[PDB]
């Protein structure tokens, strides 16, 4: 071959992934969100692994060794502050990214979606341990009862917390080995990406009107390069007013005080990102039920292909489940602002009930709106 | 047929208004190609503008650290260091050294063959008081601490590489570029001595 | 050999106080050919009017009112002689081939037919159904239609996007008038040219032609012929797909300068480089043509060919290929490349050889009585007088490797090209790629 | 999967024009405008219920809140 | 006419173009550079220590 | 100052006929005529003679298959080869000086061949395809067969390589070929734009073979065959001889001008949408004489009767002394015309340079075609009614008849 | 009381496929058993789906829509897939019957 | 020397609001030391008055201040 | 109750995106923070070094860090000994470790002021309204021997009696020592000691905005101009007969 950029074994791949690769002429910038996605993993690793060379993983140091990161390493402070917020585009990227593979079922294509629910976790898990890392009061108690969440495991429990994080209490052990996983996960991210976007090119994307798309089709480059460099920038623009505008808009301030072992605040609220579940978490007033229903309410995504009645693919000409779609996106919204509250009647009882009106909306209104709206087509 | 399809009417529908029939399209786009890529032209160069700081931003911020010190001054009783021996001193992140040479090493060290010297400086442009000798204990070579009343040269010696050194502190034998580093110093007494 | 050249007769013109330009080589040969070349084509052609000029070549041999079908075809069959004729987009010719013992029965022949056809009105309604018929096979030549789609959008909006042949309305609705009107309008002295060769002497067919051709100018406007509109370039597409085909037809180009400019032999040369192919040649180890070259080690055609159709003041320079529904291409890719390499990094040897394979087609142009008529009929009715092989030959032996890419460059380089592409082509990319493609990453 | 095996397509003419002989600028105003109100228009009815409903659970719920926070004027009118 | 005299001599040849990309970050630095400052600067003024630096050197 | 220098021939003691003739023109083309051909051939090596046709730009003894083709191209050159069933033609032509450095490679190609047993077994495929765009016209399929059934040896074998033998032919059957046919005795060094004494003192190094005719194909048997191809076109393709008039031999130009009497004639006499004519090969030992007809599907039986009805009557007096006159004046033309182009010209001067040794004149040439009339055409019509037929078809044949139908 | 008559010509403009000119059929997702029906399809209306389709990733593709006038009404849209399809289907079930 | 801010809470501590609020505190003051056994506190009432002086105390202060 | 009081919003003159902090403001900040919170409060991460190029002079911060002498490095003996401060030097602790200062400070804990504006939501306005704005306790509610009511303050009872009053200092640069006057320098100087980059940040916040600003708009013609070819083009049936 002549080509060049399709006779490399190397070069190929590039000119086989980011040029010349089909994809629907028709795709909406409800597609964007993936290469951005991908673009938040490098800006994390980059940053994170600048960050990482001023970091000092121990009890004693670590605190402080991030602030003299900041106070003291040139831009240091707008390395954290891009690293603190690209861990928030990141999870809004991922969060729209599910959204839009939801409302238009590319979760029939299997593996790509459940490599990606792999991603979620894994994002999260990341993400947990990290913010533990500047070992402030939320650190601290976030890596308190995240770990002790694996205490409800009967037998095997208790005994993997006391392992889980060093001994017998989140200590300096527990911390030096929450640097090195969150210093290795990022890595398996991108490795599993990989494997990600494997199944994907199996598959052509998929693309809004949820109908074969082999009709048209553009090469990649030319087209998406350029539609991508573009929500690049855009999804670029409210990130960066944030690390440079208000810094700690979305990080609780609670945080800047070292820990102490000794007293958890009144008002831990966990990270916004995380708040949803957490509000699911407590609601059900058991260790375990309550670890169950949290272990459900991300682990459910695994089911969502089984609950996929309707004879089209995307749901564009679905407006009953599209209604009930967006019902659910505002039930999430209430769990998480539901989750920023502390526990009083007002609340509490809103929260179980969204906590709730989630599993059903997942388990049981969709796939029945479902076959409903095809027997109101014939089939 | 064929000879029935006929290409639509793109007119204002789109086409630029010098794209318009009856004239040459050549010689007005080639002019339109010219705005289109001037956008183009403009965005490498904003972006450029971008990355250039992003990197020097996330260049420096490792290059040194923002924590750099100062203690220039330093006082030593030059009755610690008896004649004939050297005595190495903490100071400004690199080991100092403060010798008492005696009356055979200054005089071996002025009879030194100046203009055959790697790094030509002669013992006595080097020192102040020549029964008193001040160097920084770091080989130029590689970094590495020369060790005092060590070599073929009765200065010093580099156990990392083999460079020897004179009395001066002056690179003879061996792989080091130049002459050992001598700091800014003088002496406030009889016994005195400061550098810096 | 250039003594060969400048030995060849002088080719004689002269107008008549009518319009009619009359000129002719001659030679020893007894035979020769002679003919009438209009300057009428379907670009003049209205959008009621398309189809004319070719509805009327097919019956400027069905006879004239002076002598009727069975006389004339009688007449011409009886004596040996072959009358054929053609109609392009902007120049139309009738010629006769006898023993030049006829050059006078012949051009009173020629002239009593762009003069007076019967134009039957019943033999019109019969060549009627019969062009919609032989209409319907032109469909199926994919080596044609993909040319007409190719000015159909490169000249997208203008006289030249419309075919020769013209509409199946047109046809099926034409009027014994409207062919009148075509006739009357078009084909007038001032245009027309009288054109012949062989061992005939001018003055006896200026004379037969200045007795026959008895036309006569009464007014300014009947004098003067009349500049067409100016056809508008666009670098555009049209894509009639269909993986029915057994293979994909593919032809690109740029807007070329137009007969009048001399560029037109440095651009000549540069196609004279990368050639044509057809997998019938015999050389994997081709000329430098790459295209060919690589076309062969690569399996990329069919056939491909390049080409510098040209008009009064437009044309279009480009290349055309027939191939699998599979390469495509690199076909395109290794093609489009040729011609950046053409105007990027053409070396002398290749001119050299360039030079040369065009001064054999030069010469071989007029291989004979009627090819060499239809130079002096095309010259004088294009370039005004006629184009001694010696005057190619300096104008093209002066043409360097550097002058090339200077023409090329200028006329391909980022310009924005139009593609033309029938068949199963779906694994042509998208004109943003083959656009991209005009511009060397230098 | 690649081009030029996605699928049997027959009878299908396109014609498109260089992004230099258009204008990518386009027509706002004439098409422009008018469709992205087409669209606004089309689903603000069934995007805005159920977020404007969460509104109100929201504003409910909090000054419910709030108002429980209060002391009630005859918690001890004695 | 600029857009024509700047693609015929800059934008058209890949050479060219890149090289005025270069040349021409350049200035749009020093001169960005040197306005954002001033623009912010002076919706400041008074407030930085280079505005106050001469208390212990004077205005 | 003229262009008029009388176009020499000169018989090397060889055989090896050498004709010129300086025309002045600008580009000057030689060729090497041989009595070469599929006719040659027997039940094996069959093709044999298609394969060599092919084989013009393999590698000689004094030039590479490169520098061949990149040679003559270096030039703009062409080299390309014509043949029938009796006979080669290896042409090539540029201009000016080029001539002499084109010759090199002709002389090469046709006496130097040293076919290799790759560039071969590599080229061999060319075959499939070569023949594949020939049979793309009807009118070939038709005409290899007819061959077929009018005869039974020699000519009657194929022009294009059966299939059966395609990857078949062996390195050493050429040559075996080459030896036995490409012979001084059975050759010509035809040539124009070139002073005679220029292409003579070339004929010297194309001095490298003697053996007279070297295989000499057995005499021509006839045999009314009949092979219809049923294959549904449309449109059937049908021709229909009878064995007749030999070049040279005397009673041909008899036919050529019933060639012309006839066709106004079939024509004229089948009425509807079609297309027929009068077919006229002249072999060395013998040849053919009838019609095609290029003919709707159903009306495949009418048209072949009428226009065979047509040559019926025309041998029975159906042909006035005028129709002859006409005829006669045609022939004159398309033998003159056929004549201007270059290469149809070196045609007439190589094809006789070969058969006879000799050149008649385009005066006595009609003096010969004039020489004969009414005196017999008739007759030459009759022969045809009378003597064995063997016709050929391609189509839906469903409704065409068979010969012994008539 | 309510048509279902009445409520699929609701569901269906509803739906809005129509507004792409396109039928039902053609918007079903293309599962194991579709792709064995419009392979079925004769060569007419496969060609005429295809354009169907495409039409509709191009009118997609832009944001905009078919002219009011252009799409497809209820009781015109042409079921050209179903039977194919429900055949394909008990052909199916047979076999997996069978094979027990 | 006065506190600008003394002199601004005292201008603040008349706007309409305040007084509305210094009087609904001043009885609710009144209210609970009138009595000896009693849960109630005048926090609430308290910070309804504050909430509202310094509300402007701030959409003034800062301008006398340097 | 879990009833409190959340803190009203002064304009401060460094609060908009744009704006940079009052440098002089805040050199009178640092003063009353050194002369007055410094005997209570750590602020363990700035140090004189910082001062310099701000709201010092190198000179004056160098001085400014020699009047406090430090325990440094063993001797040759090997003894921690004091010497006077380098510029490097953090500020000084008061106290050696928290229990030494909840001792002084009737059992409670006084913060260490570095990252207090941003520890506590509202920080200067926090910080401010608590400062000025302590009070006697509305009734019902009794305070407990050494706390003091603040509303501010989540309790209303904290450790801290009010340290600032008209007069505490004397700003040397001649400006009214009001206690709201002195307590705004020093929310002032507690944001930037929090975060130094915060002028740098803005500054760089503006440059940002015009390049997204140029940029976006930029690659947004480019993106609709490719696609053209796209959104223009045009489609058609054309089946045989
Ligand atoms: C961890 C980071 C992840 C990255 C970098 C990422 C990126 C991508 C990319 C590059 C695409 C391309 C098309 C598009 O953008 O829509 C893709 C598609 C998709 N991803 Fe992910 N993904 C991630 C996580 C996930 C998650 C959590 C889900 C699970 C809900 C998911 C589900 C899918 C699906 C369904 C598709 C294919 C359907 C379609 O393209 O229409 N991805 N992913
Ligand atoms: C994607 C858009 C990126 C915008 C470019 C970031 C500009 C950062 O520019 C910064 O500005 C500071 C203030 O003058 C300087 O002190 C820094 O040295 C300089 O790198
Ligand atoms: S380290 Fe000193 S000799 Fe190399």
């Amino acid at each position: 071959a002549p080509n060049i950029r399709k006779s490399h074994p190397l070069l190929k791949m590039i000119n086989n992934s980011l040029i010349d690769l089909p994809a629907p002429s028709n795709i909406s910038a409800w597609w964007n969100f993936g290469s951005l996605l991908a673009v938040c993993l490098m800006t994390q690793i980059l940053t994170g692994l600048l960050l990482a060379m001023h970091y000092t993983a121990d009890t004693s140091l670590a605190f402080s060794s991030v602030a003299h990161t900041c106070r003291n390493v040139q831009y240091g402070w707008l390395i954290r502050n891009l690293h603190a917020n690209g861990a928030s585009f990141f999870f809004i990227c991922i969060f729209l990214h599910i959204g839009r593979g939801l409302y238009y079922g590319s979760y029939l294509y299997k593996e790509t979606w459940n490599t990606g629910v792999i991603l979620l976790l894994t994002l999260m898990a990341t993400a947990f341990v990290g913010y533990v890392l500047p070992w402030g009061q939320m650190s601290f108690w976030g890596a308190t009862v995240i770990t002790n969440l694996f205490s409800a495991i009967p037998y095997i429990g208790h005994t993997l917390v006391e392992w889980a994080w060093g001994g017998f209490s989140v200590d300096n052990p527990t911390l030096t080995r929450f640097f090195a996983l969150h210093f290795l996960l990022p890595f398996a991210i991108a490795g599993i990406t990989i494997i990600h976007l494997t199944f994907l090119h199996e598959s052509g994307s998929n693309n809004p009107l949820g109908i074969s798309s082999d009709s048209d089709k553009i090469p990649f480059h030319p087209y998406y390069s350029f539609k991508d460099i573009l929500g690049l920038t855009l999804m670029l623009t409210p990130f960066l007013t944030l690390a440079l505008f208000s810094p700690n808009l979305l990080g609780d301030p609670e945080n800047f005080t070292p820990a102490n072992p000794l007293v958890t605040p009144p008002h831990i609220k966990p990270e916004w990102y995380f708040l949803f579940a957490y509000a699911i978490l407590r609601s059900i007033p058991n260790k375990l039920g309550g670890v169950l229903a949290l272990a459900a309410s991300v682990l459910i995504l695994f089911l969502i292909p089984f609950l996929h009645k309707s004879k089209q693919r995307t749901m564009t000409f679905r407006p009953l489940s599209q209604t009930l779609f967006w019902l659910l996106v505002a039930n999430l919204l209430i769990l998480t602002w539901i989750g920023s509250q502390p526990v009083e009647h007002p609340f509490i009882i809103i929260g179980q009930m969204a906590s709730l009106s989630y599993f059903t909306i997942l388990l049981i209104l969709f796939p029945t709106i479902g076959t409903l709206e095809n027997k109101m087509l014939n089939y | 047929s064929h000879t029935d399809i006929k290409v639509p009417n793109f007119s204002d529908y789109r086409r630029p208004p010098d794209d318009y029939s009856t004239k040459s399209s050549r010689e007005s786009d080639p002019s339109r190609k010219g705005f289109s890529y001037l956008v183009t032209a403009v965005t490498t160069l904003g972006v450029a503008y971008a990355a250039k700081n992003v990197v020097t931003q996330f260049v420096s911020s490792m290059s040194a650290s923002a924590d750099v010190l100062a203690m220039s001054k330093i006082e030593i009783k030059l009755s610690d260091i008896p004649e004939g021996k050297n005595m190495a001193f903490k100071w400004r992140g690199k080991p100092l050294f403060v010798r008492h040479r005696t009356k055979k090493e200054i005089d071996q060290e002025a009879a030194v063959e100046v203009s055959q010297l790697r790094d030509p400086q002669h013992d006595l442009e080097r020192v102040k008081k020549p029964e008193w000798v001040i160097l920084i204990g770091v080989c130029t070579h590689l970094g590495c601490v020369p060790i005092a009343n060590a070599g073929d040269f009765g200065g010093y010696y580099c156990p990392c590489h083999g460079s020897h050194y004179d009395a001066s502190g002056r690179i003879r034998k061996g792989p080091a570029p130049l002459n050992l580093e001598v700091p800014s110093y003088e002496f406030t007494s009889d016994d005195m001595v400061i550098v810096g | 050999y250039a003594q060969a050249l400048q030995s060849v007769p002088e080719t004689q013109v002269s107008q008549l106080d009518n319009g009619v330009r009359v000129a002719s080589e001659q030679s020893s040969q007894p035979t020769c050919t002679v003919g009438v070349w209009i300057d009428a084509g379907s670009r003049y052609e209205s959008e009621k009017n398309n189809g004319a000029g070719y509805f009327l070549e097919h019956l400027a041999f069905k006879g004239t009112k002076n002598r009727p079908q069975n006389a004339l075809e009688k007449e011409v069959e009886s004596m040996g002689a072959h009358l054929n004729a053609y109609s392009s987009r902007e120049h139309t010719a009738y010629y006769i081939k006898a023993l030049s013992k006829d050059v006078p029965k012949a051009v009173e022949l020629l002239a009593d037919i762009v003069q007076n056809c019967s134009l039957e009105d019943s033999q019109i309604e019969k060549e009627r159904d019969v062009i919609v018929r032989e209409l319907q096979e032109n469909d199926t030549s994919m080596r044609e239609v993909v040319f007409n789609y190719l000015h159909a959008t490169a000249f997208q909006g203008t006289g030249l996007a419309q075919s020769v042949e013209g509409p199946s309305e047109n046809i099926r609705k034409l009027s014994r008038a409207d062919l009148t009107e075509y006739l009357s309008t078009h084909y007038t002295a001032p245009r027309m040219v009288l054109a012949a060769a062989g061992g005939v002497e001018h003055q006896q067919l200026l004379e037969l032609a200045q007795k026959h051709f008895g036309g006569v100018p009464f007014t300014y406007d009947d004098d003067a012929v009349p500049t067409l509109s100016k056809c508008r370039f666009t670098g555009s597409q049209i894509r009639h797909r269909e993986d029915g085909l057994p293979l994909a037809h593919v032809a690109i180009a740029v807007e070329g300068p137009g007969w009048a400019h001399p560029d037109l032999v440095a651009l000549q040369v540069a196609n004279a480089i990368i050639g044509h192919y057809d997998r019938t040649y015999g050389g994997g180890l081709h000329s430098s043509s790459p295209l060919a070259s690589i076309a062969v080690t690569n399996k990329l055609c069919q056939s491909f060919q390049t080409f510098s159709i040209c008009y009064s003041e437009t044309g279009l320079f480009g290349f055309y290929f027939v191939c699998d529904r599979m390469s495509i291409d690199d076909m395109m890719f290794v093609l489009q490349g040729q011609w950046m390499r053409l105007c990027t990094s053409i070396s002398e040897s290749e001119v050299l050889r360039g030079k040369n394979f065009l001064r054999n087609a030069l010469v071989s142009h007029l291989d004979g009585t009627t090819p060499v008529c239809e130079d002096i009929g095309r010259e004088l009715l294009t370039y005004g007088r006629r184009i001694p092989l010696e005057e190619w030959e300096e104008r093209l032996a002066e043409v360097d490797a550097r002058m090339v890419r200077e023409v090329c460059s200028k006329y391909i380089y980022d310009q924005c090209p139009a593609v033309a592409g029938p068949g199963p082509i779906e694994q042509l990319p998208d004109y943003n790629r083959i656009r991209s493609g005009m511009f060397w990453l230098r | 999967r690649q081009f030029g095996h996605l699928t049997r397509v027959r009878h299908l003419i396109t014609y498109s024009l260089s992004p230099f002989e258009q204008r990518p600028f386009p027509h706002y105003f004439s098409k422009g405008v008018p469709n992205v109100w087409r669209r606004l228009r089309a689903c603000i009815l069934r995007v805005a219920p159920p977020f404007l409903a969460f509104y109100l659970l929201y504003t409910w719920g909090t000054q419910e809140f709030e108002k429980s926070k209060r002391k009630n004027p005859a918690a001890y009118v004695n | 006419t600029l857009t024509a005299r700047l693609y015929s001599l800059l934008f058209r040849r890949t050479s060219t173009f890149a090289l005025t990309i270069v040349v021409g970050a350049l200035l749009f630095e020093r001169a960005f550079d040197q306005g954002a400052d001033a623009i912010y600067e002076h919706i400041n003024e008074g407030k930085l220590w280079k505005h106050i630096k001469h208390k212990y050197e004077n205005k | 100052p003229p262009h008029p220098q009388d176009l020499e021939i000169t018989k090397l003691p060889n055989g090896l006929v050498i004709a010129s003739l300086e025309n002045y023109s600008p580009g000057s083309t030689i060729g090497v005529f041989i009595k070469a051909g599929s006719r040659y051939e027997n039940s094996s090596n069959l093709g044999t003679s298609h394969l060599l046709r092919l084989a013009s730009s393999l590698t000689t003894k004094g030039a590479s298959s490169f520098k061949i083709t990149r040679g003559i191209e270096a030039v703009g050159g062409k080299l390309s080869v014509e043949s029938t069933r009796e006979n080669m033609a290896y042409t090539v032509e540029c201009l000016r000086d080029d001539v002499e450095i084109l010759m090199e490679f002709l002389l090469n190609v046709t006496t130097a061949p040293e076919f290799r047993p790759w560039e071969v077994a590599d080229l061999q495929p060319q075959l499939k395809i070569d023949k594949a765009v020939a049979f793309q016209n009807p009118q070939t399929h038709v005409i290899e067969n007819l061959h077929a059934a009018a005869y039974r040896n020699a000519l009657a074998d194929s022009l294009y390589c059966p299939d059966y033998r395609i990857g078949k032919v062996t390195s050493v059957e050429l040559h075996d070929f080459v030896q036995n046919h490409f012979t001084s005795a059975r050759m010509a060094l035809v040539g124009l734009g070139v002073s005679h004494p220029v292409l003579k003192n070339v004929a010297e190094q194309l001095l490298n073979i003697r053996g007279g005719l070297g295989l000499s194909g057995a005499k021509a048997k006839y045999r009314g065959g009949e092979i219809r191809e049923q294959n549904g076109d449309s449109l059937v393709h049908a021709a229909i001889v009878a064995e007749s008039a030999a070049i040279g031999g005397a009673e041909a130009n008899a036919f050529s001008v019933l060639q012309h009497v006839l066709g106004a004639n079939p024509h004229v006499k089948r009425g509807n949408p079609f297309d027929v004519s009068a077919f006229n090969a002249s072999y060395s030992d013998s040849g053919l004489f009838g019609f095609y007809t290029i003919s709707q599907a159903a009306y495949a039986g009418q048209v072949i009767k009428a226009a065979y009805n047509q040559v019926k009557t025309i041998a029975q007096g159906n042909v006035s002394n005028e129709n002859v006159q006409a005829a006669k004046n045609k022939l004159k033309a398309k033998y003159l015309m056929s004549v201007e182009s270059s290469e149809g010209f070196l045609e007439e001067v190589g094809s006789q340079a070969l058969a006879a040794g000799s050149y008649n004149p385009p005066s006595t040439v009609l003096q010969q075609i004039d020489a004969v009339a009414d005196a017999d055409v008739i007759k030459a019509a009759k022969k045809f009614v009378s003597r064995q037929k063997s016709m050929a078809a391609s189509g839906n044949l469903g409704h065409t008849p068979f010969v012994d139908e008539l | 009381s309510r048509w279902l008559e009445g409520i699929r010509k609701w569901y269906y403009n509803a739906a809005g496929f129509n507004k792409y000119g396109l039928m039902r059929d053609d918007t079903i997702y293309e599962n194991d058993d579709v792709k064995e029906a419009i392979r079925r399809l004769p060569e007419n209306l496969y060609d005429d789906r295809m354009f169907r389709i495409k039409r509709a990733l191009d009118l997609n593709m832009r944001q905009q829509i078919l002219p009011k006038e252009q799409w497809t009404k209820y009781e015109e849209d042409v079921p050209y897939l179903e039977p194919y399809l429900k055949e394909v289907i008990r052909e199916r079930k047979e076999r997996e019957e069978w094979d027990k | 020397l006065v506190d600008p801010l003394t002199t601004v809470r005292e201008q603040c501590e008349q706007l309409e609001k305040c007084v509305k609020a210094r009087e609904r505190l001043e009885l609710c003051d009144e209210r609970v030391s009138s009595r000896s056994q009693t849960e109630e506190d005048c926090t609430e009432e308290l910070f309804d008055f504050l909430h509202a002086r310094d509300h402007c105390v701030a959409h003034k202060l800062f301008n006398s201040l340097k | 109750s879990d009833l409190e009081l959340h803190p009203p919003s002064y304009p401060w003159s460094h609060r908009g995106p744009l704006s940079s902090l009052d440098h002089t403001s805040i050199r009178r900040g640092f003063q009353v923070y050194k002369q007055v919170c410094s005997s209570c409060h750590s602020m363990d991460y700035v140090a004189y070094r910082h001062l310099v190029g701000v709201c010092y002079t190198e000179d004056e911060a160098k001085a400014l860090a020699e009047e406090v002498e430090v325990q440094d490095g063993p001797n040759e003996d090997g003894e921690m000994f004091m010497r006077p401060g380098k510029l490097s030097d953090y500020f000084p602790k008061p106290y050696p470790n928290p229990e030494a200062a909840r001792a002084a400070n009737n059992g409670a804990l006084p913060p260490d002021l570095s990252y207090i504006v941003r520890a506590r939501h509202g920080g200067e306005d926090y910080v401010f309204s608590l400062l000025t704005g302590y009070c006697e306790p509305p009734t019902g509610v009794s305070v407990r021997e050494g706390l003091y009511f603040n509303p501010y303050f989540p309790g209303q009872a904290i450790g801290m009696a009010p340290p600032i009053y008209n007069d505490v200092l004397e700003f040397d640069d001649g400006t009214p020592a009001t206690m709201s006057q002195v307590a705004k320098d020093v929310c002032t100087f507690l944001r930037w000691a929090a975060e130094p980059e915060h002028d740098h940040r803005k500054r760089m916040g503006l440059k940002m905005l015009l390049m997204m600003g140029l940029l976006v708009p930029l690659v947004y013609y480019m993106k609709r101009h490719k696609w053209s070819v796209l959104k223009s083009r045009k489609l058609a049936y054309r089946p045989p007969k």
